[PDB]
């Protein structure tokens, strides 16, 4: 059933979506990286859902931004065509575990939960292998995440921080630590969001959505091994005169 | 020389040298089961190829041949006889079959039907592949009609990528409408196992075992005993496979619990993690210095 | 400034793989075949000659 | 020794004709033949021991 | 006078195969598979250095 509506805006990123490239610790030093960022000062997309096509692009990577605290969010789903012909992802989460499964779902246009039956999500799996059990990830404040896959490796990254009363994203540094690398191996195109819906009820919801591309970052790392500043070096002359000059 | 002027020179150099060697493993009893793996009477088509995670054990390498009659390994990242020593985070195995003439199409940089349309591999690999005859199993006097591969695709495939889905391949503009007719095909084609066929023509079962290097804690690795932890001494270690010397002291450094290695600038070790018990320890190089000497002529 | 800057240069060539799989010998020692490590020692050792 | 010009050539068929195991070229790659472009082709055939 | 032909030499430093099969990039990115074209490519970039 199709019962969500959406709307959207658009704002400034600022210097967010900074994470740990790798599990080595250093420490009073200058580090150079390449890998997939979110570049410095754009667009990030606010999107607003009230109770619609969210199939949005997955593209290279994605940045998640939320700001809420009723918990009326949980999980994600990743594909291609969204259809029974192809292998989709299925990652939900609830208070006590996460599950992720890599089936052939036939997925609704409209999907979210009863609350707890998936029924409105897929009609039914019936091809698969890849099953996953865990902790679940989800745990005045403002979470953040990063979703990517290269070779057959999803990738995710996570953080959590306490913001006062601010209606934009804040301004400073905050790194991001990584949680759970699963060997995917499937061509995702396009994601899309799940919400719970109790019975149903009026519902709101609101996010920010950015992309990834590939760049060239300058880290510092203070004197105890955490990462306080950093410098893009495609952002503008002055910068790429920092990142020459190191 | 045999004579030597008045003056100063510089000869050499003095170290200290070590007293005794340490060995940190972690706590592994389970055997990796490679068994399972390896006569399964029942292999999958190359299109849809199975793969088995294998963790939290104990591998020996040396039993693999006893279970399959293969002439040799062809490893790229590390050597056959070395597998016994490293210790790594996750291993991964592929079983399928092929043809003859394709078993040199599955290696890293290759081009090909079995490359770019079935299984690819990175351009980074680090592994060993395995491939033997099965001719008197996989081969029928009427011939075999089990085994299948695909044939038509739009786009090359990406590393470790599988693809299940089963259409009609459009070589024309008309749309095929669920029917193979003309520019219409379907894109699994069978092979045709028969005994009397030559030796490039006969099947071949393939396994390929894939590792992964030390980013996160270990969990399998060979059977090597472990010794007790000593400090403030010049000593040879082994840390999960990182060998070298030096001198172990306490850390007061504050590594995150994702966190197993310290680097430097020079881009060398500097801080571990002991395997067993969670603490962190700092390695220094042992003494050492130059030597110069003062004489007066050797007349 | 001169001399502090060559011999950081000098300590920072350390890390550089020329051509090989590691720029730890170590790692080279315990991962490779005994006569097939020499062909990966050798790039390190022209390197820092 | 036969002279082989003015014609496209598909290599990849190759493959089905014979039952050898693999290739053995020097200046070139097997999988790079398809790209390449020549002015003359020359084939040698004949038996001899293992 | 002297600045002229150092330039010049340097130009025609180019055109040299150090040991490879040939001196254009191109050729060996064409007509090698890619695992092997790294030890042609080395020998020209050595070379230039
Ligand atoms: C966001 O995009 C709009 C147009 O889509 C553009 O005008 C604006 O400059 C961008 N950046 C913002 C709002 O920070
Ligand atoms: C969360 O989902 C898991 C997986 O289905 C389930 O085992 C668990 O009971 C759920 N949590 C609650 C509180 O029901
Ligand atoms: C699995 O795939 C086969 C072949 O594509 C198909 O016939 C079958 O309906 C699918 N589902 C199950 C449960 O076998
Ligand atoms: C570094 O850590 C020490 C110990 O917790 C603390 O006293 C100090 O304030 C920290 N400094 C910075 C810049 O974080
Ligand atoms: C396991 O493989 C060996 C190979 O020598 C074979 O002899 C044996 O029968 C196999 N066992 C099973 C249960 O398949
Ligand atoms: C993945 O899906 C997209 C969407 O149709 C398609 O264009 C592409 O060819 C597929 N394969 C790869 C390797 O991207
Ligand atoms: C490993 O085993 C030893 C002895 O059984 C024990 O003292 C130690 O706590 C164990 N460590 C872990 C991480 O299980
Ligand atoms: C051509 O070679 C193939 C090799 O498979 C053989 O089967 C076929 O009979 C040959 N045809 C002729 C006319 O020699």
């Amino acid at each position: 059933v199709n019962l969500i509506t959406r709307t959207q805006s658009y704002t400034n990123s600022f210097t967010r979506g900074v994470y740990y490239p790798d599990k080595v610790f250093r420490s009073s030093v200058l580090h150079s990286t390449q890998d997939l960022f979110l570049p410095f000062f754009s667009n990030v997309t606010w999107f607003h859902a009230i109770h619609d096509n969210p199939a949005l692009p997955f593209n290279d990577g994605v940045y998640f931004a939320s700001t809420e605290k009723s918990n009326i969010i949980r999980g994600w789903i990743f594909g291609t065509t969204l259809d029974s012909k192809t292998q989709s992802l299925l990652i939900v989460n609830n208070a006590t575990n996460v599950v992720i499964k890599v089936c052939e779902f036939q997925f609704c246009n409209d999907p979210f939960l009863d609350v707890e039956s998936e029924f409105r999500v897929y009609s039914s799996a019936n091809n698969c292998t890849f099953e996953y059990v865990s902790q679940p990830f989800l745990m005045k404040n403002l979470r953040e995440f990063v979703f990517k896959n290269i070779d057959g490796y999803f990738k995710i990254y996570s953080k959590h921080t306490p913001i006062n009363l601010e209606r934009d994203l804040p301004q400073g540094f905050s790194a991001l630590e990584p949680l759970v690398d699963l060997p995917i191996g499937i061509n995702i195109t396009r994601f899309q969001t799940l919400l719970a819906l109790h019975r149903w009820t009026a519902g709101a919801a609101a996010y920010y959505v950015g992309y990834l591309q590939p760049r060239t970052f300058l880290l510092k790392y203070n004197e105890n091994g955490t990462i306080t500043d950093a410098v893009d070096c495609a952002l503008d002359p002055l910068s790429e005169t920092k990142c020459t000059l190191k | 020389s045999f004579t030597v002027e008045k003056g100063i020179y510089q000869t050499s150099n003095f170290r200290v040298q070590p007293t005794e060697s340490i060995v940190r493993f972690p706590n592994i009893t389970n055997l990796c089961p490679f068994h399972e793996v390896f006569n399964a009477t029942t292999f999958a088509s190359v299109y849809a190829w199975n793969r088995k995670r294998i963790s939290n054990c104990v591998a020996d390498y040396s039993v693999i041949y006893n279970f399959a009659p293969f002439f040799a390994f062809k490893c790229y990242g590390v050597s056959p006889t070395k597998l016994n020593d490293l210790c790594f985070t996750n291993v991964y195995a592929d079983s399928f079959v092929i043809r003859g003439n394709e078993v040199s199409q599955i290696a890293p940089g290759q081009t090909g039907n079995i490359a770019d349309y079935n299984y690819k591999l990175p351009d980074d690999f680090t592994g060993c592949v395995i491939a033997w005859n099965s001719n008197k199993l996989d081969s029928k006097p009427s011939g075999n009609y089990n085994y299948l591969y695909r044939l038509f695709r739009k786009s090359k495939l990406k590393p470790f990528e599988r693809d299940i889905s089963t259409e009609i391949y459009q070589a024309g503009n008309k749309p095929c409408n669920g029917v193979a007719g003309s520019n219409c095909y379907s894109p699994l084609q069978s092979y045709g196992f028969r005994p009397t066929y030559g030796v490039g023509h006969q099947p071949y079962r393939v396994v390929v075992l894939s590792f992964e290097l030390l980013h996160a804690p270990a969990t399998v690795c060979g059977p090597k005993k472990s010794t007790n932890l000593v400090k403030n001494k010049c000593v040879n270690f082994n840390f999960n496979g990182l060998t070298g010397t030096g001198v172990l002291t306490e850390s007061n450094k504050k590594f995150l619990p994702f966190q197993q290695f310290g680097r430097d600038i020079a881009d060398t070790t500097d801080a571990v993690r002991d395997p067993q018990t969670l603490e962190i320890l700092d390695i220094t190089p042992c003494s050492f210095g130059g030597v110069s000497v003062i004489t007066p002529g050797t007349n | 400034n001169h001399n502090a800057q060559a011999l950081n240069t000098l300590v920072k060539q350390l890390s550089s793989k020329f051509g090989a799989i590691s720029s730890v010998l170590n790692d080279i020692l315990s991962r490779l075949d005994p006569p097939e490590a020499e062909v990966q020692i050798d790039r390190l050792i022209t390197g820092r000659l």
